[PDB]
């Protein structure tokens, strides 16, 4: 049997869907959700590592004339010196006074380490999401993780559900991401092999262990000072570090919709956004016949006190009266209140008790319990808290129903001006009638 | 086969494909006498080129018949007041001038 | 120095950027594709390969009574019998005359070889582009690989190069493609675990080295006929072999724009549509002083003839007067004609010949010597051969432009007819002034 409703995609919503296939006992189908990873697809950008810069001893050919042998290593800097006198200890390093050159060179290369001390720049383009839900119907208690497509079918003994494409499409992860350690920020990298030196990515390697390392640093030699060995250079320092002291807020901590954010499989866990509609295929064994199902009369509501707290915060018992004793399901055909059970036991004495959260301060609902149905009122009440560590178990509907006592109040006033406004009109129109004939 | 000017492959046998294309070669004549001209350009979008010409066309037909019954016009305004109890054109020196010679006189 | 501009994505186009840099004579940047690989992302559906049926000896355990031992084999079916006489040969296969029961079973499983056979059924949905190009500014005449998305920063000797997204999206593969070999069909392949006998899809191994195997292809077994220990039954033939036979045009055969299809990496090869935006980078050392390059005075266009063909059928001259020799650029500002020849010898004569081909009767581009400009004109003939071997090397751009023969012609009655409508409206406007006053 073909049923399709939406549930509201909030983690740890009792919701409780109600079918109601002809010829068959009306079934309650309680099922909520307790996590939904949402797992972005990924294109590996570039790795960015601290770099490490290698400097080559000095070559000293004095009294002779080294020349300056180009080289293409990262970012390679090749300088040639002139009428420079190195004063290695012990004295002069060689017999000629001047007329002698040293052959300075330096150049970049990822950090000794940085297979453990990397940034990834992913590009994330397409969302995919997964989510591991619980169906109780009958006596099942079961969990099973689904894909959120429409597409994957589980099967939960019997019963064969298909979750459909989430209501909306809504992504935390901006197009482009970056991913350190255990955080993905929202940054914007700059092109590979565009980097600039001291900003992000100013060493950009393809892939950790690729060999490509365009090293855009600013490497600059300089000519060293006299009676001396050194090798000087003035390098913007590393651009990967000062990325880590001015990375600003990461994505974990400003994920819109509580969405927390797990890093190595890079994912958004727990989305509270949109709707999942579901589609479920019912054999007729899970369903109860209608003979052998008792039967329900002179239902009636009688709330015993309702609080519209964020919990359990409503009371109200049924007075019935069956045929025999058993037990069957009972749901709330509004939403404005939410019930605790799914399933109630009817024995002879017609008294059903029921607990129910909403958050209207005079809600109504056609409670159906079993087979039958009540039109149900409250006057409730608010609690005094202003604060609770449990998230809301009500759909967060507050517009009170008809014959509440906020809008009996709107109805007895608009009923006088309406009855002031029809003797006014019966009136005009008897006087424009004399007037006329 | 045809060979638009976007050009095609033909993959005779298990011979690597070849592509050929077609030139803007059109018959008739090339920068010269309009009625050689058009047929240059037909040949080169054909349904473009007819539907050019006829709007070119229509658009000088309706501009020489304005210019005609904007022509009539001006006679029947000038002609009127001269000929209304009199005959009388001024014959010719201010006939012309004003307005269409083509009265009797 | 930043500039930005746009290429035709057109193979072995030679599109020639000008980048005008004041303060530094003009260099022409003459640049072309020579292959662009359009990869998607794949998602490995299932795979499917011929199946093939084994059928285990029948056990006969005659005088006696066989049972259906049921298994879950893909497709498995069990068939028992009874009253059935084998004749094994050399007479009857047991001391009973009846009361024998034959245990017939058989299943489908895939092929022995089909690592070598199977026909991936793939969905693709996103697109990538890559790109060889080859560039040739001044001396470097170099090519290089790059990722067409806005990306990758390519350096070639010093100009740093970015080829944007592309500006059109356009793919020819459609959400769901099929792989066999060589080819990439657009099908629409059943999703896994719901193909038919017969039809693509009747044996749906999720993967080759996995092992699920949803193999619906109807066997049926039959009661074997009497005096004989055949296990006969009825199968739909391999699904996958009609699908072969069926599989109709592929897509290597009707791809738009030409374009061809390799499997391996399955991907999209010089797909001639929409353009590629460039922005390119330039160090000031690779631009050239004003007071080094020579100086042009006095530049002027002289057709010597032009035939509108496809390769560079367009001959014009340029006679100007300089004051040294060497070389500089040459470029058409507009479209409707494109250069062959992109950096020019002047000398001090006042004659340099170049070649341009276009595609309009009567075209009008300003070509632009070193630093000078002239506008330039052309009585373009049409050439007669109907067929070429090579792509055209022209903007396929034909509006004439104004003062053209064609033009000249409209604008010789246009303005006669405007003429004959202004004299009348003035004689009108004359007739019915003297009217008024």
């Amino acid at each position: 049997y073909e049923h399709s409703t939406v549930m509201p995609n909030v983690v740890g919503f009792p919701y409780k869907a109600h079918i109601e296939r002809p010829g068959y006992s009306p079934l309650t189908l309680q099922m909520q959700v307790v996590e939904t990873s949402l797992e972005p697809t990924l294109n590996l950008e570039y790795i960015t590592c601290e770099y490490k810069t290698v400097v080559p001893s000095p070559y000293v050919k004095c009294c002779g004339a080294s020349e300056c042998s180009t080289k293409e290593k990262p970012d390679y800097q090749c300088k040639v010196y002139t009428g420079v006198y190195p004063f290695m200890w012990g004295g002069a390093y060689c017999f000629c006074d001047s007329e002698n050159t040293q052959l300075s060179e330096a150049y970049v290369d990822r950090s000794d380490v940085c297979r453990h001390d990397h940034a990834s720049a992913y590009k994330a383009h397409t969302a995919s999401l997964k989510a591991k839900v619980r169906v109780m119907y009958g006596n099942v208690n079961q969990t099973v993780d689904v894909y959120v497509n429409g597409d994957h079918a589980v099967t939960i003994g019997g019963t064969q559900f298909i979750f459909g494409p989430l209501s909306s499409a809504w992504t935390p992860f901006d197009n482009k991401i970056v991913v350190y350690k255990d955080e993905v920020f929202n940054q914007d990298f700059p092109p590979y092999g565009s980097g600039q030196p001291g900003r992000f990515g100013d060493i950009q390697s393809r892939t950790v262990e690729s060999n490509d390392l365009y090293a855009n640093t600013a490497l600059k030699l300089a000519r060293p000072s006299p009676g001396m060995v050194h090798v000087p250079y003035t390098q913007t320092p590393s651009g990967f570090k000062y990325w880590l002291k001015e990375k600003g807020t990461a994505l974990n901590t400003k994920a819109p919709f509580g969405c927390q954010i797990k890093t190595n499989p890079v994912r958004a866990m727990n989305c509270a956004v949109g709707n999942i509609p579901v589609s479920m295929n019912l054999p007729d064994s899970a369903f109860t016949r209608i003979v052998e199902a008792p039967t329900i009369i002179d239902l009636t509501c009688t709330v015993a006190t309702c609080t519209h707290s964020s919990d359990f915060g409503g009371v109200l018992t049924l007075t019935y009266k069956t045929n025999k004793n058993g037990d069957c399901s009972v749901h709330s055909h509004s939403n404005v209140a939410t019930l605790q059970e799914a399933t109630a036991k009817v024995k002879t004495a017609g008294k059903v008790t029921l607990h129910f959260s909403t958050a209207s301060a005079s809600p109504s609902f056609v409670v159906s319990l079993c087979s039958a149905r009540a039109t149900c009122s409250a006057s409730c009440e608010p609690p005094k808290d202003h604060i609770v560590p449990y998230a809301a178990s009500h759909s967060n509907v507050v517009f009170p129903d008809m014959s509440g006592t906020a809008l009996s109040w709107v109805q007895k006033i608009s009923g006088g001006l309406g009855a002031f406004a029809i003797g006014a009109i019966l009136v005009l129109v008897v006087v424009t009638c004399i007037g006329l004939r | 086969i045809p060979v638009p000017v976007d050009g095609m492959e033909y993959h005779w046998g298990n011979n690597d494909p070849v592509r050929l294309w077609s030139q803007l070669t059109t018959e008739g004549k090339p920068h010269g006498w309009p009625h050689q001209i058009v047929q240059y350009y037909y040949g080169l979008y054909p349904a473009a080129t007819v539907s050019a010409v006829v709007g070119m066309s229509l658009l000088a037909l309706i501009s020489i018949f304005a210019s005609c019954y904007m022509l009539v016009a001006a006679r029947s305004k000038c002609l009127t007041p001269y000929a209304l109890t009199p005959g009388a054109a001024v014959p010719w020196t201010l006939g012309i001038l004003c307005c269409a010679p083509r009265a009797h006189a």
